[PDB]
């Protein structure tokens, strides 16, 4: 219902090809029972449009947290509201905010930490030289791996 | 061309009037010398 | 038997279902043009507008 | 639409005053070269009216008045200073264009020319230099009947009922262009559209020519039982009214936007409709029938287009002849509309003679009414 | 005083009744927009509504309502009073008071041929059931064509050579059978009828 | 146009209680608010024009405050506003329409708009904009 | 079966509009859903009285 709101055949035409013919031939109870991948793509589109376009991820990740209690869809609205700032800092120019919404990124992957790609955010902090958030990230990202010694 | 010089000092106050008459008091906004924003206003008013 | 019994006597709500719409519009209620005051593309008008000109 | 839908005129003795609510509010009060004229002139009576011209100035509270005296006065709202115009050459003047783009300069149609007045915005003496008026004038354009210039202010046409051709003029390289065609009648009167890309021209005959101010081009209606005797252009220009002397008729005539490359032609509909009908009707009223229909003389509209206009003139059958103000509510996107408003009406024993509105009023519009009494009345219409 | 006939079309949210020449509609559900039609001099002997033909008839006429006499075929368009086009309403009722045009879209004559029953296809092509055992047909366009008219009447039971039959050889072994009822099939394009004696 | 760029940084997400509606994707009172706060009437007043539907006689006492040269309504307008906010407007669930009556009508001292006042500077331009240098009896003293 | 009284006699009878949920063929169930409709024991949820 969500993405027939927002424009679906927008939502669908960012995805993977190999994924746009999948949805083709996936059944509603292949979707339900067996899938992952296309809801979660899905949801990962809908997300990056809010980012490219320029609009604020909170007004859909809020939507997402009533609707898609399977496991609970918060560490994914968490880990695109950390993407968002990381994305947003690639262009902002004013170092000190820069440095805000790394360090406010940051404290969103901070969360997640037992779930996040922490290989790929710590190269994309390379990316924008934040070397600060690759020690704090992969240090809170041992912590809760083992919280018992 | 014995005449086109008048022509140019009445397509002059023309183009000026034709900016003063689609931004209007939006004007007031335009940084400009402060004798060139009191020209613009005499062209707001119609006294050229 | 006999017919149905008449109503308390009354003044009528009855309204006209045909409203009296005054433009005509028949030759525009299906979609079309058909008379009025028309532009002049005729060859023949044209040609008199080279020749005599009325 | 018809007269078959207006409201009734108010009763025998009241003034309208202006228009609120869509209601109109009431009170107790607020040829030779000379008949050539009289033939063709927008004042409902000029051979006998002391007003013989009104005209405001495009953009601001000055206007201009020409007098049976041919003075043309000059009056604004921040002067009690009023200028009188009298040139050596001025005589019968039969229009007034002031120029846009200008405080300063007014155009004035006369029996032998064309006189441009420049006035002195600041200065508005009480009777300006005969140095401060340009006159121009061709052979066999005499007299002069009417005025127009182009909304981009760089040039202005005359019209004059013996000449097959359009005379547009610049007045600052001052050039005269001649627009001949080959027979039909001469120009009786001109308008400009809006965008100032189109021009109607009407002629004596029944047969108006429309002409396009980029390669100036010329597009032929000749399908007429009288003469083509007065019309005006929506807001837009892409919709033009018309009405022809012995048709009781408006008539509406589309153009359509050049969406489209590579020609030079004025692009009207092929076919005009018809939209409000003038009849000869009865109305009731409190003060028993009134009679109403005859022929539209002048049509006026708002310049936000939501508000026309029509100086009837009665048949000898009905209210002895005299002119009337009907006043419509319009509507020009998506469909075009012609509904009632109602019936202005002035002093007790006025006629209207001329009306105009009002170019620059931020209230709905202001509807200026020249009367027989001599007297100018000016009504605002509020929306 | 002499004629009265009675129905319903559900998919306006009306009922109808004619008296003699006159017809009178009304909602069935709580007898209220009740409007009537004058615009005839003739006994009604058959009504019928129908789903207007698309690129037809302007947007406003999202219906027509279909009457016959003893000698024509009076064609009105339906409308609705200020359906708006908004959003953020829900489905409450057909209450934008329904309105026919003054004008007739069409008229065509009987032949003399007495109508009883009148109905369409979902697809705008309207059936008429005559006295004669015939089924009729309303054709109808939007241009006049050079050899086709806006509107015409066409007849699907008399055969397209029995102008060749002698007619002394129909008034002796004809005996009129009245289509009473026609019924139409738009799940597969078939239609029925059904006559007085039960053909 | 900088304001309301601001407010995509200032109220990224719409918040529950705020009143009147908005202009433009954003909310009446904030746009009204932070022109004034950036010292620009006319933009001010351009929310107010956009806006006059819900807005009404705030209009008509936006204007007479805009027509005096010191940021006054006159005593005969400053307290009908008086006479409306403590009627209306001192407990009401949208600040920035608290914080713009408590400035054009120079009333509730007592209050701090502390949910639109920033910083000391904030609370500086509040309080600068309420003082008075008058002695009319009809300002009753817990608003002078 | 079920009878009930009627005053007067019966000038018309008929029907009010059909409700119909459509069905959603699509390349996979276009040979699985019935061109017949379901018996109203199916439908009574989606489809009023």
């Amino acid at each position: 219902k969500l993405l027939c709101e927002h424009q679906f055949t927008i939502i669908v035409a960012e995805l993977q090809k190999e994924l746009q013919e999948q949805l083709k031939i996936t059944t509603f109870k292949d979707l339900v029972i067996r899938d992952k991948e296309l809801t979660g793509a899905l949801i990962a589109s809908l997300i990056n449009c809010y980012i490219r376009d320029n609009a604020a991820v909170d007004g859909i990740s809020l939507h997402l947290q009533d609707i898609c209690p399977l496991l609970y869809s918060t560490d994914d609205a968490i880990c695109s509201k950390a993407n968002e700032l990381l994305q947003r800092s690639r262009q902002v120019q004013n170092k000190t905010e820069k440095e805000r919404m790394l360090r406010e990124s940051l404290k969103e992957y901070q969360k997640i930490s037992n779930q996040v790609d922490l290989s790929n955010v710590c190269a994309q902090y390379r990316q924008v030289r934040f070397y600060e958030g690759v020690v704090e990230l992969s240090l809170t990202a041992a912590e809760k791996k083992d919280p018992q010694g | 061309y014995k005449t086109l010089r008048f022509a140019f000092r009445a397509s002059l106050k023309t183009a000026i009037y034709r900016i003063t008459t689609t931004f209007g008091e939006h004007l007031n906004a335009v940084q400009a010398s402060a004798e060139h924003q009191k020209r613009l206003q005499q062209f707001l008013e119609f006294k050229e | 038997t006999p017919t149905q019994p008449g109503s308390t006597p009354r003044i009528s709500t009855m309204r006209p279902l045909a409203t009296a719409y005054k433009a005509s519009t028949s030759d525009y209620q299906v979609i079309s043009d058909r008379q009025t005051p028309k532009k002049d593309e005729s060859l023949v008008s044209k040609a008199m507008e080279y020749m005599f000109g009325w | 639409c018809s007269l078959g839908l207006f409201p009734p005129p108010p009763p025998r003795g009241q003034v309208t005053l202006y228009e609120h609510n869509n209601e109109l509010v009431t009170g107790s009060s607020y040829l030779r070269s000379e008949d050539l004229i009289a033939e063709f002139a927008q004042v409902t009576n000029w051979s006998s009216c002391c007003l013989r011209v009104f005209a405001w100035h495009p953009h601001t509270n000055k206007f201009a008045v020409a007098l049976l005296d041919d003075s043309v006065r000059v009056y604004n709202a921040s002067s009690t200073i009023v200028p009188s115009l009298k040139h050596r050459l001025q005589r019968n003047v039969a229009s007034l264009a002031w120029k846009p783009l200008s405080a300063s300069v007014l155009a004035v149609a006369c029996q032998s020319c064309i006189l441009i007045w420049t006035l002195d915005p600041t200065s508005l003496s009480t009777r300006p230099s005969s140095g401060c008026a340009q006159v121009l004038s061709h052979p066999g354009h005499t007299p002069v009947t009417s005025l127009a210039w182009a909304p981009s202010g760089g040039r202005l046409l005359s019209a004059s009922p013996v000449d097959a051709a359009i005379r547009v003029w610049d007045v600052s390289t001052e050039t005269c262009v001649p627009l001949p065609w080959f027979r039909g009648g001469g120009v009786t009167n001109l308008l400009w559209s809006p965008d100032g890309s189109k021009i109607l021209a009407t002629t004596p005959s029944a047969v108006f020519r429309v002409w396009e101010a980029q390669m100036w081009t010329c597009e032929r209606w000749p399908t007429l039982s009288g003469r083509c005797q007065t019309g005006c252009w929506s807001p837009d220009g892409s919709r033009l009214l018309f009405t022809v002397l012995g048709e009781p008729l408006i008539y509406s005539l589309s153009f359509p936007e050049r969406c489209g490359e590579g020609k030079g032609c004025v692009g009207g509909a092929k076919s005009a409709t018809i939209v409000a009908d003038l009849s000869e009707t009865t109305i009731q009223t409190p003060d028993g029938e009134e009679r109403l229909g005859g022929e539209a003389h002048s049509m006026v509209w708002d310049p936000s287009g939501e508000r026309l206009a029509v100086l009837m003139k009665g048949k000898p059958r009905v209210q002895d002849g005299k002119p009337v103000i009907l006043l419509f509510r319009t509507r020009n996107s998506p469909v075009f509309e012609l509904l009632p408003c109602g019936i202005i009406q002035g002093e007790p024993g006025a006629q209207p003679q001329l009306i105009t509105f009002h170019p620059s009023f931020n209230k709905g519009a202001l509807l200026s009414v020249g009367w027989s009494t001599g007297r100018i009345a000016h009504i605002p219409l509020y929306f | 005083q002499c004629n009265c006939m009675m129905g319903v079309f559900p998919p306006i949210s009306r009922a109808w009744l004619t008296i003699d020449s006159d017809i009178f509609m009304w909602n069935y559900e709580d007898g209220g927009d009740l409007a009537y039609f004058d615009g005839l001099s003739e006994t009604i002997l058959a009504v019928g509504l129908v789903k207007p033909k698309a690129g037809i008839f302007q947007p406003h006429v999202r219906h027509l309502l279909v009457l016959a006499t003893p000698v024509d075929i009076v064609i009105l368009g339906l409308s609705y009073a200020n359906l708006q086009t908004g959003s953020g309403v829900l489905n409450d009722s057909l209450s934008g008071g329904m309105q026919l045009l003054p004008d007739p879209l069409y008229s065509l004559p009987t032949d003399n041929t007495y109508l009883l029953t009148i109905t369409s296809t979902d697809n705008g092509r309207i059936f008429l059931a005559g006295k004669d055992g015939c089924l009729y047909e309303v054709a109808y366009q939007a241009e006049a064509g050079w050899f086709s008219q806006r509107c015409r009447k066409i007849n699907h039971s008399k055969s397209s050579l029995s102008f060749l039959v002698p007619s002394l050889l129909q008034f002796t072994f004809s005996e009129d059978d009245p289509i009473l009822q026609i019924a139409i099939d738009n799940s597969r394009n078939i239609l029925y009828t059904r006559s007085e004696k039960g053909v | 146009q900088l304001v309301r760029s601001f407010l995509n940084i200032k109220l990224p997400a719409p918040l529950p209680g705020l009143q009147d509606g908005e202009v433009e994707g954003h909310p009446v009172w904030a746009l009204i608010y932070y022109c004034m706060r950036c010292g620009d009437l006319l933009a001010a007043s351009q929310v107010v024009n956009r806006a006059q539907h819900q807005l009404g006689e705030f209009k008509t006492w936006f204007q007479e405050y805009m027509n005096s040269k010191d940021r006054r309504l006159s005593p005969a307008t400053e307290n009908k506003l008086r006479l409306h906010y403590r009627r209306a407007l001192r407990n009401n669930t949208d600040p920035y329409k608290r914080a713009v009556y408590c400035i054009i009508g120079r009333c509730d001292v007592t209050d701090n708009q502390s949910e639109v006042a920033d910083k000391t500077e904030d609370y500086l331009w509040l309080k600068l904009n309420q003082v008075c240098f008058d002695d009319d009896g009809t300002s009753s003293p817990q608003d002078r | 079966q079920m009878t009930a009284g009627v005053d007067g006699h019966s000038w018309a009878l008929s029907a009010i509009d059909e409700l119909k949920v459509d069905k959603i063929i699509t390349p996979l169930n276009k040979d699985h859903i019935p061109i017949t409709d379901s018996p109203v024991v199916v439908q009574q949820h989606m489809l009023p009285p």
